[PDB]
């Protein structure tokens, strides 16, 4: 055949004015002379502006443009879990052909109202600060914001790793498919990263969609959408999928770029405007769905890595307006050594309670406050030096909690454990301790509660809540054990 | 061997004065706790090999 | 195949070859251009016209003039005979020891090796600098990118680094002078002559120079990066080597790209950039790394435009960086050398475990201390001192020592320093600051930590005073 | 292994034409041999190095006591 074939009307720069194919379906994935796909994104009447998917040095002009005649699909499956692919589903891991050889349109629309359901599942990350201060739900789309490797990713890692146990738990409500859409994260970055997940083999329920820095832009752009169909799939199949889009920031960069090369605009900040829309449509596809959809979820953890905390920054403003909070991670703290380095004032979950255990809620509620207040006397009068004696204690309390909300570099947890140390501080047994040693207290304390109070924990774990047993034991434990920790 | 069951009253422990050892006790406790934390972790068994698998598969 | 000069707008050479259009990237040799005028095809514009780039002079280019396709993309000799040679971009000398002749030629545009032979992890290289090693423990074969202002002692530093390293090196080294000054290359030349590790009983020297200077048109500057890569990938992978690849300065490459963008008819992105700026990054950067096939320790001088880093170009760069080396002009201004902004310079392997977390931790206290101390600076800036808090007063002083303690004069550039510079191995470093953490000096003259290597000597420097 | 019979006749017999000889499997190919020798040693360098056709038996130790 060569009749719904076309000749490359002009090419250079991977911007193919495409002669022919004049019956072309909009957004048809097209098929190359170079084999390759392209997208007939632009139907101009006299050409098809074809975004060339991948390298074009190969390419030359008048070259035959073939329909693929397909609007893009991506292979879909759970056989993406334990696979590093590029978005077309190409093993770059060298793990060979994916079990995911079902395919699914990468665009599949976002849920209905009734189809959706609100969240009320928690979820967690193994990070005290997180689960406490940003208790996690399921079916999300909420902003992760922070700058790069610091183990920026650590944050995510401990979460993914944290889901391991949950994947060692059951339900899609413990078990979780993690989807790491890596947008523009170099081969190295990934190389390393993947290397980690694998090591944690939290990878097992986990897709790593790997779009490294090298990759062509639409591809990278696409990578999430690719993921998107797959995660909705999981969602609709009851599966609760977690996508970490790290990051759309880069995605935009590509997307505009692509646009520009198509001469398709550079809106505010050089990005054309429906990149919001881009994502909106993308992200609405992340939801916690009702049971007709298996109840599943696609929890979206979009990531934006900020340049200098630039957030009124278009895409960030945009994103903010979709997201239901942002989790700001704070650098100064980092330098202080405080990793996680948060500013939780600038981390918000409007959501709050749908996202958590009672256990935590009970100890944390107050804690948030105790720090808040602590901060406040650092702040009204922008001095860490005090304004009232009461608070000279309270500040101690705050300070203690400060030691506690940290999270070890390369370390997740689970909720009862988390609560364990938290209760200890919240209900205070360690302001009768120096703040640096609090964490130290935990090492022992934790290894103790793990040892002993796995029983007790058995209860807390059971209740999702601190119970009378647990508590009663706790009050006692903490005091006694603490007493043992010290003396 | 297995584990030795000696219980240590740490209260009494440091106190000793056979004087060449009181200082030693203070250090030996902490020297202990280093050893204590170490052993308490170490994974009890390592794995071993699917000889048949590699028996096929190693072709030196 | 032949082309007609159809339009020359500078070294953006619009060529119509009507003799078919060989690849985008097909390298062209211009006819009627005795002096080898390479154009690389950029676009198949249509009309059998390509937009090509001359990298070079556009003398006597009659519009119509015949251009003969070189029939492949740009290929260059690669071979050991390049070391100790200053090769230009075009595979030719600028060693001017006759042609840099090699066995094999290589097309210089190439693939970014696949993930799996890429070693996924790396190990901190030691630079012999406290400040570096401690604070941003860069990795062997990593891409370390030296952000740094204009001539900010960076150039000095890199040379010093060469000095510290290249010598010691087991594999070999490459210097790719991207937009380098002819002069610096000169300087370097002599330094190298001098060093004699550009030994000329070696065209197999310890260091190969590939230069693609400023005076070249951008296309050349643009391309020297690929060229150099191609050689080095050859030494690393092919010649096994641990290559140290000194690139000074990729920015100038970047710039060369950007510079063309306009008159690539493109929208030159923000500030003029490239929309493809990023892909540009992938496309070189992903090619350079450490495989299992050796290491390319990739030293990128990165001019930080206007020391603007938020500046998307650098903004991107960090991502690519195994080691991000941020030179603090601010510090530099304090005359300080090591002049770094180390609270900006990183190594991902700066993360406890990896590097010996003590080592790190000792750093964490410092990093903190300084940072808090940094925090104070607005307050202090007005307020100075006397209603603040004491502990801070201590830190201030301590920080002030620490600050000084990072400082180390130049060993090479005693010509620059006057001083003899210093070199510090780990222990004095780890300890050094740690000692300051112990505040053992808090009655010892604070500035005395300035321009020192070993803390011992620094202690000494306090002492002679008192 | 795969399909089309006239083309694959050209190739599938050429799968096994290579295998249908085994001292230089209709070509081991000197280049294949050379780069093989390169990568096989280089692989060895990239490996751990304690000979791969020998058993690493045990070692013994004696820990710090005061």
């Amino acid at each position: 055949d060569l009749e719904e074939t076309g000749r490359v009307l002009s090419i250079g720069d991977g911007i193919a004015r495409v002669h022919g194919l004049r019956n072309v379906q909009a957004e048809e994935m097209v098929e190359f002379s170079s084999g390759l796909k392209g997208m007939s994104l632009n139907l101009e009447p006299d050409n098809v502006g074809v975004v060339v998917f991948g390298n074009d040095k190969l390419i030359k002009e008048g070259d035959i443009v073939k329909r693929t005649g397909a609007i893009v699909d991506v292979p879909v499956g759970e056989e993406l879990l334990g696979r590093v692919v590029d978005a077309l589903g190409n093993a770059i891991d060298g793990k060979g052909p994916i079990g995911s050889k079902a395919r699914r349109r990468v665009g599949l629309k976002a849920p209905g109202i009734i189809p959706r359901i609100s969240v009320r599942e928690p979820m967690q990350t193994g990070i005290k600060a997180v689960d406490s201060l940003v208790p996690i739900g399921r079916g999300q789309r909420e902003l992760i914001i922070g700058d790069r490797q610091t183990g920026k990713t650590s944050i995510a890692i401990d979460t993914i790793i944290n889901q391991k146990r949950f994947n060692d738990g059951t339900d899609e409500k413990k078990k979780l498919y993690c989807i790491y859409v890596a947008i523009g994260q170099k081969r190295s970055t990934v190389a390393q990263l993947v290397k980690r997940l694998t090591d944690a083999d939290a990878m097992k329920y986990t897709i790593v969609v790997s779009a490294t820095a090298s990759d062509a832009a639409p591809l990278q752009y696409l990578a999430p959408y690719s993921g998107c169909s797959m995660g909705e799939y999981f969602r609709d199949n009851g599966k609760h999928a977690l996508i970490i889009y790290d990051d759309l920031s880069k995605q935009a960069v590509a997307y505009r770029q692509m646009s520009l090369l198509l001469r398709r605009p550079p809106g505010r900040e050089a990005y054309p405007g429906d990149v919001f829309y881009l994502h909106s449509r993308l992200l609405e596809r992340a939801a916690k769905m009702n049971d007709a959809f298996g109840g599943g979820s696609l929890t979206a953890l979009p990531v934006i890595e900020t340049q200098a905390g630039d957030v009124s920054a278009y895409i960030p403003t945009n994103v903010i307006s979709i997201t239901d909070g942002q989790i700001f991670l704070e650098t100064e703290l980092f330098y202080k050594g405080i990793r996680p380095a948060i500013n939780v004032g600038l981390s918000v979950s409007r959501v709050g309670s749908a996202a958590q255990t009672r256990a935590m809620k009970q100890v944390a509620g107050t804690m948030k406050l105790e720090l808040a207040q602590y901060r406040e006397v650092a702040a009204f009068a922008q001095f860490g030096s005090d304004l009232d004696a009461a608070t000279q204690q309270l500040l101690s309390r705050g300070v203690r909690l400060t030691e506690l909300l940290k999270q070890g570099q390369y370390s997740p947890m689970a909720i009862e454990e988390q609560v364990a140390v938290i209760y200890a501080g919240v209900r205070g047994y360690l302001d009768k301790l120096e703040p640096s040693k609090i964490t130290k207290f935990e090492n022992a304390f934790l290894s103790h509660v793990i040892s002993q109070h796995q029983a007790l924990l058995g209860k807390i774990r059971t209740d999702g809540k601190i119970s009378e047993e647990s508590d009663a034991k706790l009050k006692e434990i903490v005091t006694n054990f603490l007493a043992g920790f010290e003396a | 061997r297995k584990l030795a069951l000696k219980t240590i009253d740490w209260v009494a422990f440091g106190e000793i004065i056979p004087r060449n050892q009181k200082a030693v006790a203070n250090s030996l406790k902490s020297w202990n706790e280093t050893l204590t934390s170490r052993l308490a972790t170490l994974p009890e068994k390592p794995p071993a090999i699917d000889w048949a698998y590699y028996k096929a598969n190693v072709a030196k | 195949t032949t082309g007609r000069i159809v339009a020359v707008i500078g070294a953006v050479v619009d060529v119509q070859f009507d003799e078919g259009l060989p690849p985008i990237l097909n390298a062209l040799e211009v006819q009627g251009r005795e002096t080898r005028l390479v154009l690389e095809v950029a676009q198949h514009l249509g009309e059998s016209t390509v937009r090509t780039i001359a990298m070079d002079g556009t003398e006597g280019l009659v519009r119509g003039q015949k251009v003969l396709d070189s029939g492949a993309p740009i290929r260059i000799p690669v071979g050991p005979e390049t070391l100790g040679r200053i090769m230009n971009v075009i595979g030719e000398p600028i060693d001017e020891r006759g042609p840099i002749k090699t066995k094999q030629f290589a097309a210089i545009h190439a693939e970014a090796p696949e993930f799996v032979e890429m070693s996924v992890e790396q190990e901190i290289l030691v630079t012999g600098i406290k400040v570096v090693d401690l604070l941003a423990p860069y990795a062997k074969g990593g891409k370390i990118g030296l952000f740094g202002g204009a001539g900010v002692g960076k150039t000095v530093l890199i040379m010093e680094l060469i000095n510290n390293v290249a010598k010691a090196h087991g594999g070999y080294s490459v210097f790719a002078g991207v937009g380098e000054r002819t002069r610096e290359g000169n300087d370097l030349y002599h330094e190298m002559i001098e060093s004699g590790v550009i030994n000329l009983k070696d065209a197999t020297s310890k260091v190969a120079l590939v230069y693609g200077q400023m005076n070249e048109p951008p296309g050349a500057r643009a391309r020297v990066a690929l060229t150099g890569l191609t050689v080095a990938e050859y030494f690393r992978d092919q010649e096994g080597q641990d290559v140290l690849l000194f690139i000074d300065n990729i920015f100038r490459f970047t710039q060369a790209g950007s510079e063309v963008s306009a008159l690539l008819g493109r929208i030159p992105s923000a500030v003029g950039y490239q929309p493809t700026l990023a892909t540009d990054m992938g496309t070189m950067q992903e090619r350079i790394t450490t495989t299992k096939k050796g290491s390319i320790t990739s030293v990128q001088a990165i001019y930080v435009p206007a020391d603007d880093l938020t500046d998307p170009a650098p903004a991107t760069t960090f991502a690519h960086l195994d080691a991000t080396t941020v030179l603090s002009r601010a510090i530099a201004e304090l005359g300080i050398y090591p002049a770094v902004d180390p609270l900006d310079s990183t190594s991902r392997i700066m993360d406890p475990n990896i590097v010996g977390s003590e080592h790190y931790d000792v750093a964490r206290g410092v990093q903190k201390i300084l940072q808090d101390y940094k925090s104070l600076q607005d307050i202090i800036a007005i307020l100075g001192m006397d209603e603040l808090s004491e502990e801070d007063k201590l830190t201030v002083s301590r920080a002030r020592k620490i600050q000084r303690f990072l400082s180390q004069p130049f060993q090479v550039a005693e010509v620059f320093t006057g001083h003899l510079g210093k070199l510090v191995p780990l222990k004095e470093t780890i300890k050094g600051f740690q000692q300051i953490l112990a505040g053992e000096y808090d009655h010892l003259p604070e500035q005395a930590f300035y321009m020192v290597g070993p803390i011992e000597e620094a202690v000494a420097k306090a002492d002679k005073l008192a | 292994l795969d399909p089309v019979q006239k083309l694959f006749v050209d190739k599938i017999r050429e799968y096994r034409t290579k295998r249908q000889t085994s001292g230089g499997p209709v070509d081991a190919g000197p280049e294949y041999q050379q780069d093989l020798d390169r990568e096989l040693f280089k692989l060895k360098q990239m490996y751990g190095k304690a000979d791969m056709n020998t058993f690493p038996n045990f070692t013994f130790e004696d820990p710090k006591f005061e």
